[PDB]
RNA sequence: UAAUAUGUCUAUUGUAGAUUUGUGCCCCACUUUGCAUACAAUACCGGUAAGCAA
RNA sequence: UAGAGGACAGGGCCUUGACCUAUUCUCAAACUCCCAAUAGGUAAAAAGGGCGAAAUAACUCAAUUUGU
RNA sequence: GCAGAUGUCCAAAGACAAGCUCAAAGAGAACAGAAAUCUCUUGUAGACUAAAAGGGGAAAAGCUUGUUUGAUUUCUAUUU
RNA sequence: GACUCGUUCAUACUACAGUGGCCACACCAGAUCCCAUCAGAACUCUGAAGUUAAGCACUGUAAGGCUUGGCUAGUACUGAGGUGGGAGACCGCUCGGGAACACCAGGUGAUGAGUCAU
């Protein structure tokens, strides 16, 4: 409830949707990048490897990025140290392009913003 | 000429620029003029203490020093 | 060119409808302790130890206890910082918060829930819930009951 | 069960509106009427009025039987000729209205109105 | 005109109870029940002194929220075992029931050792804090007379001596704590006559005292007690209100 | 006029607090010490009030 | 802006008004019975809380042992 | 920008307490009237509260009465 | 049964009929004083012969009225987006929030402790 209030208000600038285990999977092994830098020194690394996983979170049980897939798309007990641990997405504009960012996808008129929903897996994995 | 007579533009960019800065919270505030006559119970309930603690230790001192 | 003590209190301090008259009775029979959260609300009938302009219907500490006044901490936002400030009004314009009930009921849970769950030796945690999405869960929804509505033209 | 109509106070009217030299006379008229002092009208002087009770009541009764149109509705009744005449009465237990215990108010239909009035007035 | 207009009847208030039936003034009680806040539990145990056309009352009131407590109320019908079975309202009654709560709360705190008193007419005291009792009181009323029985069990109340005899007059305080004010009365009333007298002093007659004996038993008695203690719901009022309608229908 | 005050070469008192000591040479909790500093509490010095004042 | 009907005054059972009761048309930055949206404030536990003992005070309470 | 107001007034129009309830309307009453005075009924304030306006005020903050000088000295925590 | 200290500020209050004291109100009759009031009217006090007549305890009156529930109405209004419509005011659209003015019904709650009586 809280987050869902607090995206609201910001709806008109960003699109959202449901991810979807292919798509979070492909966004973890082909754009997944991790902070293995030390607290608020973080370095943005891409993940190549599960040691870094390991050490930020072997001693959590966590470890490999199996589980981060495993743990990302049903969300258990650990999404602090998942999301947080994982560095923003750095996606590319759309293959095909947008339709209209100045329109929300919901209204009859082509448009981008709001909840795309289910919508999103194509427009990730185009933007990918 | 005429001058602006008043704005409030920018103000806030300018506050929030340093951010809003909050009471520092310190956990124990001066009471100089609060409650006479009550502090002063509290400043004789004190020294009670003090006494028997000075007293104590002072003994002890001497006793162990020999 | 007006900034009086009441300038701009025409409907704030305004005594409400069918609420003429002094304080009850027994506003005066409030257990007010130091440190306390309290709200300060201005009533127009007792006129000494009137809250000042702003302070109206904000809530803060109980820094000062008087024969018949009460001493109020509370924090106001001027240009780029809020800074505390003591303000000292007569009992009648001030009423017990409502923010540490919230956390009463809370903390009588916590020494009757938290000390049978570790004397029994369970993990339990007691944080918020923040309910959002609602679980999964098998239903029965039956056939007769089932009815259908539509949308309408216009008239 | 005590329902009668009893006495509880009277009053003049001594009204005429001028300067001195007649109060003295007037209070000293009223005076031998009833023993009592009056007290003015007002004082922005211009009327006055004195009250006494007891038998003295009955007896300015007595002296006041000497149209059947304007009578007054709480057994308060007041007239003139000079002078004037005024007498309160009603119903017993009126003085709970009145104490410090339970002030409070009347009902209507314990009121004695002013048909009883008339028949009271015709039957004295 | 009409002033029992909807428009005005749309604006009334009302007044408070205890005012409303008069037991407390609501200008006099809040000043009663306000104390100093830095006293914290400071219960200001007030003690109430009323007259009723019978008998006089004494009472304690514990301040709280929702309403005070009385550890015991005094009463002046008691005093039939110490020695006053009738002339419960008089002088010495008030004092013989302030003296009732005085010496009975200080068993009740077993301080009577510590308190014993006074004895007859001229640590720390006990609580006490008078009442407004609402009436204006006069002097040598018997509002003093519970107080003063008080003090000499042990308690003590701050009470200006306006309404004391003498405006002091220790002889009035005799002749008023042990009544003898109706015994003047009785002794004019038999110089003046016997008429009155069988629809006066009915009872006292028949318990065949005299003014002289009136203090004496009012003096033993508080001796005595110094030393020891319909309904109609919804469905029928929608059936009868059928019937009325139903019976006007043809009544008239 | 002039800064604890001779009970003593222990050198005012708290809550935090850097460092040090150990017990379970490098992770952890308990005591051990309590820099600086902050928020206070106390005393004492000069002045002014108030009380007393040979 | 206008009414339904109706016990006070004026004129010739009649009339004219005034006035009255529940109703009618339209309005108020310096009018409110009611009253949003937005905006605003406080609280979200360890230098702390709960729970008992012991002490201390010249405070408070009748209390050298009620409370604070 | 708009409707205004201030450079005053008050030994009481300050303080306390008690008692009372006001404006108005209706029905009545020698002189006596639309009104001057008296009685009753209704009366949430439609009065009054020094002044401009806005708040507040009904065993009152209004009216009357009684007693008074806390409109006194000194110093704090503070709000606009 | 009653009252008491108090409470909750209208289930605790404004237009009509019905019940009333063994102990408790309240009415009583009076002024001699402590005494206080044009007036023993209030108040104080005196004692209890007559009284529930009153207020009121209560019941009830398709009354007032307390109030909420539904309906007004997703209407009015409004936060954010718009290279939306339109000559403008207005009017949609997407993500949200969301009133007020009439009617049917509930009846006029409850509080701890003590005394007297039974």
């Amino acid at each position: 409830k809280a987050t869902k209030e607090m995206l609201k208000i910001v709806e008109p600038y960003v699109t959202y949707g449901y991810p979807t285990l292919s798509t979070v999977r492909k966004l973890l092994y082909k754009r997944g990048y991790v902070r293995v830098g030390k607290v608020r020194r973080y370095a943005r690394k891409k993940i190549q490897d599960n040691a870094d996983i390991s050490k930020h979170l072997g001693k959590y049980n966590v470890h490999g990025i199996e589980d981060m897939v495993y743990q990302l798309y049903t969300c258990g007990p650990v999404f602090k140290k998942v999301n947080n641990f994982l560095w923003a997405f750095k996606l590319k504009p759309p293959r095909k392009g947008f339709k209209a960012k100045r329109h929300a996808f919901n209204e009859p008129r082509p448009g981008d913003w709001g909840n795309r929903e289910a919508h999103i897996n194509e427009l990730i994995n185009r933007m990918i | 000429a005429k001058s602006k007579n008043h704005t409030n533009h920018n103000q806030n960019r300018k506050a929030h620029k340093n951010g809003i800065k909050k009471p520092k919270k310190h956990k124990f505030m001066s009471r100089k003029g609060l409650d006479p006559n009550f502090f002063r119970n509290q400043k004789y309930c004190l020294k009670g203490i003090q006494k028997k603690k000075k007293e104590l230790k002072l003994k002890a001192k001497q006793e162990k020093n020999n | 060119k007006s900034r009086g003590k009441r300038s701009g209190t025409r409907y704030k301090f305004s005594k409400k409808f069918r609420k003429h008259g002094e304080c009850t009775a027994n506003k005066y029979l409030e257990k007010l302790n130091y440190g306390d959260y309290v709200d300060i609300v201005c009533d127009s009938t007792q006129q000494k130890g009137m809250p000042f302009n702003y302070y109206h219907g904000k809530t803060g500490k109980i820094f000062h206890i008087t024969k018949r006044g009460v001493g109020v901490l509370v924090n106001k936002r001027v240009k780029h910082r809020i800074e505390q400030k003591k303000v000292c009004v007569r009992i009648e314009h001030v009423r017990k918060s409502r923010c540490n009930e919230d956390f009463l009921l809370r903390k009588i849970k916590n020494a009757e829930l938290i000390k049978e769950a570790k004397l029994k030796n369970e993990h339990i945690n007691i944080k918020r819930k923040t309910e959002g999405p609602k679980p999964a869960a098998m239903i029965k929804v039956p056939p007769s009951k089932i009815i259908t509505i539509e949308p309408l033209p216009f008239y | 069960v005590m329902r009668e109509i009893k006495v509880n106070k009277l009053v003049l009217n001594i009204c005429v509106g001028e300067s001195g030299d007649r109060l003295t006379r007037a209070a000293r008229v009223l005076e031998q009427l009833t023993e009592q002092k009056p007290i003015f009208g007002k004082c922005r002087k211009i009327s006055c009025f004195v009250t006494v009770r007891g038998k003295k009541a009955l007896e300015i009764l007595e002296k006041g039987l000497k149209r059947r149109k304007n009578f007054s509705d709480t057994g308060n009744f007041g007239f003139g000729i000079g002078m004037d005449f005024y007498v309160h009465l009603s119903r017993s237990g009126y003085r709970v209205t009145r104490r410090t215990r339970r002030r409070s108010k009347i009902s209507k239909t314990h009121k004695v109105t002013k048909e009883d009035a008339m028949k009271w007035f015709q039957t004295k | 005109k009409v002033v029992k207009n909807k428009a005005y009847f749309k604006r009334y208030q009302v007044k408070y109870r205890r005012r409303r039936e008069g037991k407390t003034d609501y200008r006099a009680r809040k000043a009663l029940i306000l104390q100093d806040k830095n006293k914290y539990n400071a219960q200001k145990l007030r003690f109430v002194v009323r007259k009723t056309n019978s008998q006089v009352i004494c009472q304690i009131a514990c301040a709280h929220i929702e309403g005070d407590k009385i550890l015991a109320e005094a009463k002046s019908k008691e005093l039939i075992r110490y020695g006053i079975p009738v002339g419960l309202k008089n002088y010495a009654a008030a004092y013989a029931t302030g003296l009732l709560c005085a010496r009975r709360f200080l068993k009740s705190l077993n301080l009577d050792t510590q308190f014993l008193g006074v004895e007859k007419v001229t640590r720390k005291p006990i609580k006490a804090f008078l009442d407004v009792g609402i009436t204006r009181t006069t002097t040598g009323n018997r509002v003093f007379a519970a107080l003063k029985g008080a003090c000499d069990g042990g308690l003590n109340i701050p009470h200006g001596n306006n309404r004391f005899p003498g405006s002091f007059n220790p002889e009035q305080l005799r002749k008023n704590i042990l009544g003898i004010h109706v015994a003047e009365y009785m002794k004019t009333l038999q110089e003046e006559d016997n008429d009155k007298y069988k629809t006066h002093f009915n009872d006292y007659l028949k318990n065949n005292i005299g003014a002289d004996d009136i203090e004496q038993m009012y003096l033993n008695a508080h001796e005595k007690i110094r030393q020891n203690p319909k309904k109609l719901n919804a469905k029928l009022r929608k059936k009868r209100v059928k019937e009325k309608l139903a019976l006007y229908v043809e009544k008239l």
